[PDB]
RNA sequence: UACUGUUCCCUGGGAUUGGCUUUGGGCUUUUCCUGCGCAGCUUAGGUGGAAGGCGAAGAAGGCCCCCUUCCGGGGGGGCCCGAGCCAUCAGUGAGAUACCACUCUGGAAGAGCUAGAAUUCUAACCUUGUGUCAGGACCUACGGGCCAAGGGACAUUCUC
RNA sequence: AGUGCCGGAAGGUCAAGGAAGUUGGUGACCUGAUGACAGGGGAGCCGGCGACCGAAGCCCCGGUGAACGGCGGCCGUACGGUCCUAAGGUAGCGAAAUUCCUUGUCGGGUAAGUUCCGACCCGCACGAAAGGCGUAACGAUCUGGGCACUGUC
RNA sequence: AGGGCCUAAGAUCAGGCCGAAAGGCGUAGUCGAUGGACAACAGGUGAAUAUUCCUGUACUACCCCUUGUUGGUCCCGAGG
RNA sequence: AAGCGAGUCUUCAUAGGGCAAUUGUCACUGCUUAUGGACCCGAACCUGGGUGAUCUAUCCAUGACCAGGAUGAAGCUUGGGUGAAACUAAGUGGAGGUCCGAACCGACUGAUGUUGAAGAAUCAGCGGAUGAGUUGUGGUUAGGGGUGAAAUGCCACUCGA
RNA sequence: AUCCCGUGUGAAUCAGCAAGGACCACCUUGCAAGGCUAAAUACUCCUGGGUGACCGAUAGCGAAGUAGUACCGUGAGGGA
RNA sequence: GAGUUGAAAAUAAGCAGAGAUCCGGAGAUUCCCGAAUAGGUCAACCUUUCGAACUUCUGCUGAAUCCAUGGGCAGGCAAGAGACAACCUGGCGAACUGAAACAUCUUAGUAGCCAGAGGAAAAGAAAGCAAAAGCGAUUCCCGUAGUAGCGGCGAGCGAA
């Protein structure tokens, strides 16, 4: 059956590569929950 | 113990048939896991042991909205 | 090597579970070609709006290269040239991609759509330390915190 | 060859799971003749059927016997003919803790020996790590014979 | 002779991990002699005890006092 | 079955045929039948939960034990003998799952015992007896188990659970 | 169908949601995912009061006597 | 309100009309073991520093990191712990048996173990019944009924 996770990502760092500190582009949880969220990198709308 | 302390969810009991209907017992348990968490306030790891369905709740509403519900908290 | 099951183990789908990148999969639209048993000017699949398109919205013939090639001869970038070429007509079971309506075969560029990959990354996850960190004092005593080292979204664990 | 184990392309077979499409139910809403219900039937909502993709395993292919196991007939004159089989027992040993027929036959041992020793081979039905055959020693081991000894007789 | 000292096999186990419950693992410690560590002998007596009572002669551990040194004590690092 | 009803079902749909066109009820007592152990006594077993390693099987920790007598290994020393090794005579030495044999541990043969002196002994002999040895104390392992130099033997006169 | 659960998904809010034995339509009924609550009901180690076509020492509780005693069993346990 | 100092009953000395012995209600004491609780233990003992051990209450403190948590020291009548015939709630959960064998099924969610609490416990105030007629939270008896049903449509099970 399966189903992408679709997250609301806005940001604050610049981010290496699609980063703006200000997009509001859509990734999966996995980069929230692992990476971002806790280094403080971005927030959930 | 195989117990989510969020959800409150147990291991179910079981009788697994086969095709003649010659049963057994067996317990589906519940899909546990050793994970890091991460705390809003404080902004630290916290190592739980947590269900599947409990990190859906934790980002539904943040660990504080869920963590009141099971008394414990400050590790 | 009786019937029926249970377990150990292996294998796939799903959760844990993330990221870019190139190469050659399937399907959906734009547009463009392609597709020589025999009649034989015709490298034409079936069918059709029905007789002027097109040309000076810079032409017949040609220079040299490109696409296709069952090597019969199609199709075409730019231009010396300079504004013509031509549809029924005669051969066929069919008429001329002169304009254009709808689709089979087999293929060329873009756009979408997903999936299959291999590698690496690291931040989940797993594992290491006679590495360090201390209460009134020890941890070369289990463990705990902190930097770190090695694996790495595999593995482990849950369900089917 | 069979089984086991180990390794191995393509092909077949192949679950859960998706997946293009088919077909049904219900029904706003149009409709149809005398008989009292009947045709359809948009959207939504329900249920079935599934072209294609889909691993391991299994078939399939190779290797392995101090892996489970197995190691032939028939007919003629050491020698040949012919059939079947994956292959037809090599060395050694052989009437044995294996031998049925059986007290096999021959020799030794005894006045006389269905037990004993050596040889023969017609091995019913030994046999090479469920090892084969030998071997000094050792045995409250089995099994024959002698001396000494005695109420075992 | 044992205990008031010490530890082995083993046991129980704070915090810790794991488990329907009961509980299971396991460190710090704590128990646990059959082992280590420690100070007494003869003679005498008496219905029934004696290295225990009696007589003699001993030894271990503490509190006095004479000299002293300024710290002790535990933890702790070694020898043994 | 809808349904019809003194009829109804069967069928073009009749004729025929089936079944109908009627009759108490509540007790007490008995007789049988049913359900519960069910007329009484009697299994081998199965399952759950506990108790046992003071017997015995293995192991662990700590101690203890093995009279007396024999044989004479390796090595070593001194000669003999070599380019040096090799080899060989005597001394020294005290090995050994070595020998004979008490304690100790066993259990081969017989006799005795058989409502025994004894629910495995007595007697006469037998094997090991410095080791894979014996044994005291204190422990460990548990029955869909343990343990087993392996007989399904042992796990408290109980063992194919 | 209704009710509850592991795995994965994942709504709506009274122009709503759920039930009325798959399912859809129309009616009717109710408001799930927060809690609390006496009675009538079950029983007897036991206390008081009453009763018996109950027993009378091989009966009645195992137990009419200082019985779970004596005794047996390592022990659980059995048991006059 | 008259004789007493338990049972078996004997002695010795006492206490009793200024009212004992007795009977009732309320208090005080309660060695040691046992939840056992200062620590140890081979229950009824040994060692102490003489102590409710351990947890949530409550006062201060101050770890590895700021806050915080672990931890340490205090005060505490100090709530909890254990026991308890059946009944009851929740967790785990047999087999013999019946089916003339047996695996679906039955025995049964019974026996057993485990945890929990009361005099009862659990249930319980409609996302409920029922049928176009209505009922109004539970729980228990009569009944519907051995009917509707389910069932290797077998044994059996059996509602509202």
């Amino acid at each position: 059956k399966k189903v992408k996770k679709i997250r609301k990502i806005i940001l604050k760092e610049d981010i290496p590569d699609l980063g703006k500190k200000g997009q509001l582009l859509d990734v999966r949880a996995g980069f929230l929950r692992n990476f971002l969220l806790p280094l403080g990198k971005a927030e959930v709308v | 113990r195989r117990i989510c302390p969020f959800t409150g969810k147990k291991s179910n009991k079981a009788n697994r048939v086969s095709h003649s209907n010659h049963k057994t017992k067996r317990l589906q348990f519940v899909n546990l896991q050793y994970k890091r968490v991460w705390w809003e306030a404080g902004k630290r790891f916290v190592k739980l042991r947590l269900s599947t369905k409990a990190l859906k709740t934790i980002e539904k509403n943040g660990l504080d909205a869920v963590a009141k519900k099971a008394g414990i908290d400050l590790r």
